[PDB]
């Protein structure tokens, strides 16, 4: 039960990570042109913050 | 003194592949006595 | 599990309290011995 | 002045004024054709001035180097596959045709432009070209609801992203005295500054609005779905080839190669990128969408591809942007293929086509396997060329994480065989039980699938190809 | 708009900070001429190309706001 | 020669999609006969092998811009185990003849991982041993995942991302020595001969750690085999569990002995302990799994650390036992695995307690069986026990190496414990009622007969007099041996 719990469940939980992060950050894509107006700009205007 | 392996193996394998040619013809359970099956596990 | 239902039937071995309290038996067991043998 | 490098182009434009006419006397006319004869005719001119003649400058305004001429054919190469794909694919909507290649054909002008071109006024108006063109495109199919909403926010997002390249490019007009050329601005101007970096960054907000990345990317995914197929085959590699090429010639040459700040900003694109198309496409259902996400970890590999300028990494973006046009062409004559038949539908309805095409089945399993770096296939060579650049300069945490999110693309990329092949006849989708079983979609089919499976391991050919075109870029 | 305050102020600071330079010369007044000859000395690609592209706008308009 | 052999077992693959047909049978004999010309061809191109170095090796010249070069290349401790796939793939063909469900893929993927396998052990380039470690991943993948089990999807989704994932640190691991200098080695020799910092020896041996730990499964890295070779039949398997795992314990002897020993000093005794953990593990997992063939599965587990142990050694004698374990439980879990295919042919189920006393009309898979299984644990007589004691004599003949043997052989005593106990579920006591109403199988039809037999002759031929199967390698082995304490 150690084998198929505490060794299987740790690496099958490295699945499920990279699973709900997916199911989670589509929501940053929300369809909105307005959203794109805000990150694309916004998205930059911080890598001028910390260039000069 | 030892023995090699070259020439046993130069003397086993033409009867490998000739009983493995052979042999795959006499076949059984699988054809039609019983077997439904198709080799897979499911 | 539910598939180990055999002549193994022994009842407090699939809690996860035992199974926390196995673990650690083995883990720390591979640990002392790989400090023993490094050192 | 010397018109030579420009042939090709203005071959192309001839027959797009050709194409709308025999399309308004006739109005039903064998208008697929003979644009293929063109572009082949273009390509063939690319070979007597590719090396024989030596690089030369039309007025300043647009130099016909070997970098030049590999992305004008790449992005002829996708015109001419788009087409092969589009022609009974249009054809099943109720539209029209010439219209739709007059358009196509423009955009291919426009990026077979801009990959050579050295001047302000002239990038942008080629730009325009190719947005505009793909604006139309997008919403060619105005029946339906989302391909007009899909035309909508493309064109909308990326008239705001061209204007902000405008200004950033109106500054670097300003700064160095006049100059909009590109050799003569990264002259005048060769020292760290704030409106420089104010420049850079906007450029490179223009920039990434073509190249898919990330957080520049919020168009693909919506316009992948809802725009026409063969249309999205086409935007990926040509807007993206004209991006990369864009990118080089504007950053490296006419902008500065002083100011080599990009090189981490790229970083930063790259690793967004890879984290977020192979992650997120890996919860979907539908094709397109996945191969937009997938467009875009693409995207990121090739970003870190560049981002290492040692004469190995730029070589390295466009053997894998040759390859991926083939790969990525491939998918998408299959999803044609699979569309116009029975299924118009999602992955799911993929299951057990195995028994009934089994041609398909070969096509796009072995262009989805090679985009996930499987052994002898095109995309693995790409991929491992790319790794090889990429730590040979000295990024390690790049290499690792383009590594592992591949090992991640494998499963969405997977799904999809599990469904054509592994899936059995108890598990097929109603799409499939009805499956019935054009020929210049198959003969494409078939050059590219033999390509990207065998132009994997045949690839001295072409490294010394790319080896001898980048030469020129400096470092 | 704190977005777009803070693109001014960054815009600002660049206008501010920079050594422009302001070429003491009196500007030409025939600037119309001088267009001509820069459509067929300089930028001739543009204009030959614009003139597709204004082709192809023509041609996608009509066909995406005709009613059928 | 090695250039044929791996090209023409694919080359003539591609062949099969055009191969008349009434019903699926001409394929099969088309499979057979090509991998029979090809194991000639190695034991032919065996003739001209003289018994130090690559005996043989054509190289060649694809990429100059990278350093890819088709340096192909036989040894002392590469040719047993060419031997031992070209042999024992040949034999899972020849098992695999009921095959009906899609059988163009089984014999064109079977015949693809057949030059999957001999190529990663003739191959001397670092990019190309990237290509054919990764290229059975495809063809493994769906012949898990088409025939083969219930739980075939998570096994076969578990393993292609894990052995992706962990086939990760091969490729970096192979630039991180090949651009230590002022030369882009990629070759097995050149980059050998290369003067490593301890700083990041010990790093690029981690890195091939967790590629060689995985597909040699170690202490967790372990979780995939289970699944993997449970969800799958008995063809499949025997070169699922035959030839991958002494890929793995291969390319750690050829990448963790001769070119990184300065830190294979260090992280021997880890080796070791590993192995020793891996054992006991393994044995007790196998007498606590019920059904088949997870069983037999957690059984190679066990069988492995020996191998961990043999090279984790130091001594000349170590090597050879663990060579000599590969090339035995080759041969061993094959036939193992292969009569649990036929036992589940015969009765359509695995589990223990859902049957017993099959052995009175099923009574010649038996005797068979009974047989591989006294070979399985450590019996005199077979290449098993030979393994084993080697093992034991050349450690300690080098952790204060007292408490790790008296674990080790722990193993003795707790093979035969689940072995029997399965045979003793199986096969003896009263035949069961109705509940097992499947006709129990007309007991080993003789093509199985040939198959376990001619396993079971060379396992034999090497307990009796080992030599034949160390004569291959006791100058290569002798001379990796004292490279690694010339360092020491
Ligand atoms: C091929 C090969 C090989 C081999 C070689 C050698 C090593 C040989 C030897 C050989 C020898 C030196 C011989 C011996 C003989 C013996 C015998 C002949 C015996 C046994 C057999 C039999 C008799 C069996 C039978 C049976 C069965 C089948 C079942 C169970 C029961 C019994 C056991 C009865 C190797 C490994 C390298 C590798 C791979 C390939």
């Amino acid at each position: 039960e150690v084998d198929y719990n505490v060794v299987d469940g740790v690496v099958n939980l490295t699945g499920f990570v990279t699973m709900v992060t997916g199911e989670g950050l589509k929501y940053l894509q929300n369809g909105r042109a307005q959203f794109y107006a805000l990150i694309v700009l916004l998205a930059v205007l911080g890598f001028v913050i910390f260039s000069v | 003194a030892v023995i090699s392996v070259k020439p046993i193996l130069l003397a086993m394998t033409p009867v490998f592949i000739l009983l493995c040619l052979f042999f795959g013809t006499r076949n059984g359970f699988y054809d039609t006595d019983q077997y439904h099956g198709n080799a897979a596990a499911h | 599990a539910t598939d180990f239902r055999a002549i193994m039937k022994f009842d407090g071995a699939d809690s996860p309290a035992m199974i926390a309290i196995s673990a650690v038996l083995i883990l720390g067991f591979i640990a002392g011995l790989i400090w023993w043998a490094l050192h | 002045g010397t018109i030579l490098p420009e042939t090709i182009l203005i071959v192309t434009l001839l027959v797009v004024l050709l194409a709308d006419l025999i399309q308004g006397r006739q109005a039903d006319r064998w208008t697929p054709y003979f644009a293929i004869v063109g572009l082949g005719g273009a390509i063939a001119t690319m070979i007597p001035l590719w090396t024989q003649p030596a690089t030369i400058s039309f007025f300043g305004s647009f130099i016909s180097d070997h970098l030049s001429l590999f992305f004008r054919g790449l992005i002829a190469l996708s015109a001419l596959g788009t087409i092969l794909m589009s022609i009974r694919y249009v054809e099943q909507t109720g539209s029209s045709l010439g219209e739709f290649m007059t358009i196509l054909l423009t955009a291919t002008v426009g990026g077979m432009f801009i990959a050579g071109a050295q001047e302000l006024v002239f990038i942008f108006v080629a730009l325009e070209t190719l947005s505009i063109a793909s604006y139309l495109l997008t919403g060619y199919t105005k029946r339906d609801s989302r391909s007009n909403e899909a035309a909508l926010k493309y064109l909308l997002i990326g008239a705001a992203s061209s204007a902000i390249f405008l200004y950033g490019s109106s500054l670097l007009y300003g700064l160095s005295g006049g100059h909009t050329q590109l050799p003569a601005i990264a002259q005048a101007l060769s020292s760290e500054s704030l409106g420089l970096v104010v420049a850079l960054v906007f450029v490179i907000a223009g920039i990434s609005f073509k190249i898919s990345a990330v957080p520049f990317h919020q168009w693909t995914p919506d316009v992948y779905e809802g725009a026409p197929t063969p249309v999205v085959a086409f935007l990926s590699v040509g807007s993206k080839a004209a991006g990369f090429a864009l990118a080089i010639r504007f950053l490296t040459l006419a902008f500065p190669s002083v100011t080599d700040q990009w090189q981490l900003i790229f970083t930063v694109l790259a690793i967004l990128s890879m984290i977020l198309g192979n992650v997120v496409a890996l919860a979907q259902t539908s094709m397109k969408r996945m191969l937009a996400y997938s467009s875009i970890g693409q995207a990121g590999f090739v970003m870190i591809g560049f981002v290492v300028g040692t004469e190995a990494g730029y070589a390295s973006m466009l053997f894998y942007l040759l390859v991926y046009l083939f790969m990525n062409l491939g998918a998408f004559t299959c999803v044609i293929l699979f569309s116009l038949r029975t299924g118009t539908d999602q992955i799911s309805e993929y299951a057990g086509l195995y028994q009934k095409d089994p041609l398909l089945t070969l096509g796009l399993s072995l262009c989805l396997l090679s985009l996930g770096g499987i052994p002898p296939l095109a995309g693995f060579f790409g991929k491992i060329y790319l790794f090889w650049a990429g730590w040979q300069a000295g990024a390690y945490g790049l290499v690792l994480l383009g590594l592992l999110t591949s090992v991640i693309s494998i499963y969405y990329y997977i799904r999809v065989v599990k469904m054509m092949v592994v899936k059995e006849p108890q598990e097929m989708s109603e799409a499939v039980r009805n499956y019935p079983e054009l020929r210049p979609l198959q003969v494409g089919l078939v050059m590219t699938v033999i390509a990207t499976s065998l132009a994997g391991i045949l690839a001295n050919p072409l490294f010394n190809l790319v080896n001898t075109a980048v030469w020129d870029v400096p470092q | 708009a704190v977005v777009s305050l803070g693109v001014f102020a960054l815009l600002t600071k660049m206008i501010l900070q920079t050594p422009w330079q302001l070429s003491s010369v009196p500007p030409t007044p025939d600037s119309i001429t001088t267009i001509g000859q820069h459509f067929f000395s300089d930028f001739l690609l543009p204009f030959e190309l614009a003139s597709v592209l204004l082709l192809m706008a023509l041609i996608g308009a009509v066909v995406l706001a005709r009613r059928e | 020669w090695l250039t044929t052999i791996i090209l023409f077992p694919i080359v003539a693959a591609l062949a099969i999609p055009f191969i008349p047909t009434g019903k699926g049978r001409p394929i099969r004999w088309y499979a057979l006969a090509v991998g029979l010309i090809d194991f000639a061809l190695i034991v032919y191109a065996f003739t001209n092998f003289y018994d130090p170095g690559m005996q043989l090796w054509e190289s060649y010249d694809w990429i100059p811009e990278i350093g890819l070069r088709w340096s192909v290349g036989a040894d002392g401790l590469s040719m047993p185990l060419i031997l031992l796939t070209g042999f024992i793939t040949t034999l899972a063909i020849l098992a695999a003849w009921p095959v009906t469900l899609k059988p163009r893929l089984f014999y064109f993927l079977m015949l693809a991982m057949y030059g999957g396998q001999i190529a990663v052990f003739a191959v001397q380039d670092m990019l190309v041993f990237f290509l054919a470690w990764e290229l059975e991943l495809i063809p493994v993948y769906l012949l898990l995942a088409i025939w083969g089990g219930h739980k075939r999807q998570y096994a076969a989704t578990k393993f292609i991302l894990y052995t992706a994932g962990s086939s990760l640190f091969i490729l970096v691991a192979g630039l991180a020595m090949a651009f230590y200098g002022d030369t882009v080695s990629f070759d097995m020799q050149t980059l050998a001969a290369k003067d490593y910092a301890l700083g990041f020896q010990l790093l690029v041996y981690a890195g091939f750690l967790v590629a060689y730990g995985v597909k040699l499964p170690i202490v967790p890295l372990h979780t995939w085999l289970p699944d993997a070779h449970g969800e799958a039949t008995a063809p499949v398997h025997m070169l699922l569990a035959g030839i991958l795992l002494k890929m793995g314990g291969y390319a750690l002897i050829r990448m963790n002995v001769d070119m990184l020993p300065a830190a294979h000093a260090k992280f021997a005794p880890v080796l070791v302990i590993l192995g020793v953990v891996n054992i006991i593990y393994a044995a007790l997992t196998s007498y606590a799994q019920r059904n088949l063939k997870r069983k037999i599965a957690y059984s190679s587990i066990s069988h492995i650390g020996f191998v961990l142990i043999g090279i984790a050694s130091f001594t000349n004698l170590g090597m050879s036992g663990a060579v000599l374990q590969m090339v035995s439980h080759g041969l061993i879990g094959a036939s193992l695995f292969f009569l649990v295919g036929a036992t589940y042919d015969r009765t359509h189920t695995l589990i223990l307690e859902e049957m017993g006393g099959v052995g009175q009309k099923m009574k010649k898979i038996f005797a068979m069986f009974t047989a591989c299984s006294l070979a399985s644990l450590a019996l005199p007589g077979m290449s098993g026990f030979v393994a084993e004691l080697m093992v034991f004599i050349g450690f300690a003949t080098s952790p204060f190496r007292v408490i790790v043997v008296f674990l080790a052989a722990v193993g003795v005593i707790l093979t035969p414990i689940y072995l029997l106990s399965m045979l003793r579920e199986i096969f003896y006591g009263p035949e069961n009622k109705e509940l097992v109403e499947h006709e129990a199988l007309v007991d080993a039809e003789p093509r199985e007969v040939f198959i376990i037999a001619c396993l079971l002759v060379p396992i034999i031929g090497i307990g009796l007099y080992p030599k034949l199967l160390t004569q291959i390698y006791d100058a290569t082995t002798g001379q990796v041996i004292a490279r690694a304490r010339e360092v020491l």
